[PDB]
RNA sequence: UUAAUAGGGACGGUCGGGGGCAUCAGUAUUCAAUUGUCAGAGGUGAAAUUCUUGGAUUUAUUGAAGACUAACUACUGCGAAAGCAUUUGCCAAGGACGUUUUCAUUAAUCAAGAACGAAACUAUGCCGACUAGGGAUCGGGUGGUGUUUUUUUAAUGACCCACUCGGCACCUUACGAGAGGAGUAUGGUCGCAAGGCUGAAACUUAAAGGAA
């Protein structure tokens, strides 16, 4: 549990997956998978002491486009959730407000656009 | 950047384009690597022009 | 609303709500006590005694068409039981149960079921007993 | 020179899925002079040796291949499986414990939190995993296939999966020391009598004063 | 066409390439990976379960045999249902080598009930 | 006196992988008996250990022993919980439904007491005395309809739609007083600790080593 190298790993994987032996070794991995690695692990340890308005920021966007970019999100989501309900697969489990981190928001960064989850929601 | 940190390559190319931009008068600094992306400015190389320093050097007013 | 149990069933009789006899009933009121005596002497207890009459005899209801109880009815004429229907047949499931007990000893479920059943008996046996219907010394088994 | 051929059931959910991508399928099998047919009504998959077929082994790769189309795994995962090094195993899960409670907690923890622990084995075995019900089914190379397994069996006895994604981990890197490739590897790694009637019950207060 | 049964059982770690009578009764050729390698590690690898398919091959055809009816099977029981890489090469050998083949059937032990403890 | 959309009991066709005692089957594992062939077989990342020309592994036939009840297996069923998955029979028991059958308040919650009864390891859901719903599904019942079905041997269902009672869950909704973390510094206390080649000190002392 107090190992971070192989915390760091499980936590990362599914970047290292998206951008790819594997190369999760600092030294080997490249590319995006480095950059995307860096913000996580940074974002991860301010997270204890920076407060949460200022650490994280969703890059602003249109209503328009957001809620657009939600909207379809959240179909994917029910599709995959859908599907695998239909089929025997077994997911992880999520909280109630929360998005479930599917391949594409990985791949597609959706999440520093749409974030988390809707705050407006959580706060009611 | 995103080669790898520790990277002989990264870090002999960097200093290079440090060493050069530097000499060119862009940069003011070579200490900062971060530089080459947040003082990089189309206003740093026009504050090189021949009548910009002919201003500093007090030679126009 | 089960008692000893977590079902909450309501399947029951709806008594209708006039309470006069049927207006396609024509039969004489003392033919049917004739009735209910009969099947009383042959070993029927009251609630058989109700469903025979009610299925092939067109009596809806033993108090609706005569105006006493099937109890009070065969009270009445003498016929009466040693102890009440209810009591009367939780006795014999117990019975039952202790009987196949005897000879399963393993079966830890009945044992289970044999306790719901006593612990009915006494209940039952508590209200009959301050009713005086059941005499005071009386226990089970 | 009679046609072999083999037959597979799949779920009526799958029918669309299955109807998009049949020209797919219908391609990468017709390479190998291996015909298939999709029956939506029976809800049937069949794939059958025709006199053009050479290889005489490919015909049981198009059978593995519609059994993975019917179980749920995408076309692009799928197709892999007509490669040699390719192959499919089925790992049983539901013996291995009679408690529901502890079944589905030793299962969740196959996928792990977010699906880190499923995604971490994946990526250290090159094998597509899929846990669904009471059986792990895994697609990759054999040596990948034979870990698997034994994360997935040691998972149901108690033994955490991080353990052995460590495991793996270390074990990657001891491979490649030549060195130590003779020695063990062991040192690196992680380490009164029933009775059958009831006692009576106690009166009540009212029962003593009657 | 005289006809044989070549059964294969293709295991992780090994492969055997057997060819025997239709009854089964009698063996005619039996020959191995780790007979036809110098390592351990290279039992299993489909080049061994080749060059055993190859010799069965070569022998059946002494005997007289043209033709092989072909049970593959995996260790089975409680262990893995699939056919090792061996299996599938061996397969390819045989047709490669001149042998005709009848007929192609998953015999692998499949267990009703496993003997293993719930608790 | 009513006969509570309180409670108990009765009767009718049912439902269940509920319990107990027997019984049947199954492939697999282990062992044994024969059976063809010959140098490997299992296992590991490599090995070591184990079996083996007295025949191992493997092939075919056959027998026995213990365990178990695969695929069908479901966000389904039963049970107070723990738990329960092959066939057939017996023993009692139970749920819901149907009843114009019966007793007539016999009830509810309950400290005490009574019965039954290696492991964890990333989770989490505002709560309640609380409104109106939606889809799907299990058991029962009523009605409609027309396809499977079938005919004076007996039995006599499956599917579709509508209503309704009772369950396992899912998605939504109206209402309610429900009354320390992360660090930094240390003229204190208690502990752990530096060094100078070894031999080698009372001996400027051998051989052999270390360094170079
Ligand atoms: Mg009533
Ligand atoms: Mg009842
Ligand atoms: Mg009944
Ligand atoms: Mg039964
Ligand atoms: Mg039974
Ligand atoms: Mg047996
Ligand atoms: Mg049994
Ligand atoms: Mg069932
Ligand atoms: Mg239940
Ligand atoms: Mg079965
Ligand atoms: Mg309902």
């Amino acid at each position: 549990q107090n190992d971070l190298e192989l915390q760091q790993f499980l936590r990362e994987s599914h970047l290292l997956s998206a951008f790819n032996g594997i190369v999760y070794q600092d030294d080997q991995v490249i590319g995006k998978a480095r950059s995307r690695t860096l913000e996580m692990r940074l974002n991860r340890l301010s997270r204890v002491n920076g407060h949460q308005d200022k650490i994280n920021k969703l890059e602003k966007v249109p209503m328009h486009i957001r809620r657009g970019m939600i909207d379809k999100h959240v179909k994917r989501i029910k599709k995959y959730e859908q599907e695998a309900a239909e089929g025997g697969i077994v997911l992880s489990k999520v909280k109630k407000g929360q998005f479930r981190k599917i391949e594409s928001t990985y791949k597609k960064d959706i999440e520093r656009r749409i974030g988390g989850s809707i705050k407006a929601r959580d706060k009611e | 950047s995103l080669l790898p940190p520790t990277d002989p390559f990264r870090r002999k190319h960097e200093q290079l384009l440090l060493d050069k931009l530097y000499a060119m008068g862009v940069l003011t600094t070579k200490s900062k690597i971060s530089d080459l992306e947040n003082k990089v400015t189309v206003s740093a190389i026009c504050r090189r022009r021949l009548p910009v320093i002919m201003h500093r050097l007090k030679m126009a007013e | 609303g089960r008692m000893h149990s977590a079902g909450k069933g309501i399947s029951s009789s709806a008594i209708p709500y006039s309470r006069n006899a049927p207006a396609w009933f024509k039969l004489s009121s003392e033919s049917v006590i004739e009735q209910i005596v009969k099947y009383a002497r042959k070993g029927l207890t009251p609630s058989q005694i109700g469903v025979l009459l009610r299925d092939a005899h067109g009596v809806t209801q033993a108090r609706v068409i005569t105006g006493n109880k099937i109890m009070r009815i065969l009270k009445s004429n003498g016929l009466a039981p040693e102890i009440p229907e209810d009591l009367y047949y939780l006795i014999k499931k117990a019975v039952s149960v202790r009987k196949h007990l005897e000879r399963n000893r393993k079966d830890k479920d009945a044992k289970f079921r044999l306790i719901l059943i006593e612990s009915r008996i006494h209940r039952l046996a508590r209200y009959y007993r301050t009713v005086a219907v059941l005499p005071p010394n009386w226990k089970y088994e | 020179a009679e046609e072999s051929s083999f037959m597979t059931l799949f779920p009526k959910y799958r029918e669309s899925y299955l109807k998009t991508i049949w020209n797919d399928v219908t391609r990468a099998l017709d390479k190998h002079n291996i015909a298939c047919v999709l029956d939506l009504v029976e809800g049937s998959m069949t794939v059958k040796t025709t006199r053009k077929t050479y290889d005489p082994a490919i015909i049981l790769k198009a059978r593995d291949l519609i059994k993975l189309l019917a179980r749920s795994v995408p076309f692009p995962q799928a197709v892999k499986i007509l490669q040699d090094d390719m192959a499919c195993d089925v790992i049983k899960i539901g013996n291995f414990v009679t408690n529901k409670e502890r079944f589905v907690k030793r299962r969740q923890r196959l996928v792990g939190p977010n699906g880190n622990t499923l995604k971490a084995l994946e990526l250290l075995t090159k094998c597509y995993i899929l846990v669904q019900g009471n059986t792990v089914s895994a697609m990759g190379p054999f040596k990948g296939l034979k870990e698997v397994r034994r994360v997935v069996e040691d998972c149901m006895k108690n033994i955490h999966p991080i353990y052995h994604i460590k495991e793996l981990m270390i074990k990657r890197e001891l491979a490649k020391r030549p060195e130590l490739a003779n020695e063990d590897w062991s040192r690196f790694l992680p380490m009164k009598v029933y009775t059958p009637f009831p006692p009576a019950q106690l009166p009540r207060k009212v029962d003593l004063e009657i | 066409q005289v006809f044989g049964v070549a059964r294969i059982y293709a295991s992780f770690n090994d492969t055997f390439v057997h060819v025997t009578d239709l009854s089964g009764k009698e063996t005619i050729a039996r020959v191995t990976g780790g007979m036809k390698v110098k390592a351990d590690r290279d039992e299993s690898s489909p080049y061994a379960a080749m060059l055993a398919a190859q010799d069965v091959a070569a022998k059946c055809k002494e005997v007289g045999i043209t033709a092989v009816h072909v049970k593959i099977r995996a260790t089975g029981g409680t262990r893995t249902k699939t056919p090792g890489p061996g299996g599938q090469a061996a397969l390819r050998a045989l047709a490669r080598s001149g042998l005709r083949i009848g007929r192609i059937e998953d015999v692998t032990p499949v267990p009703s009930d496993s003997t293993r403890k719930k608790g």
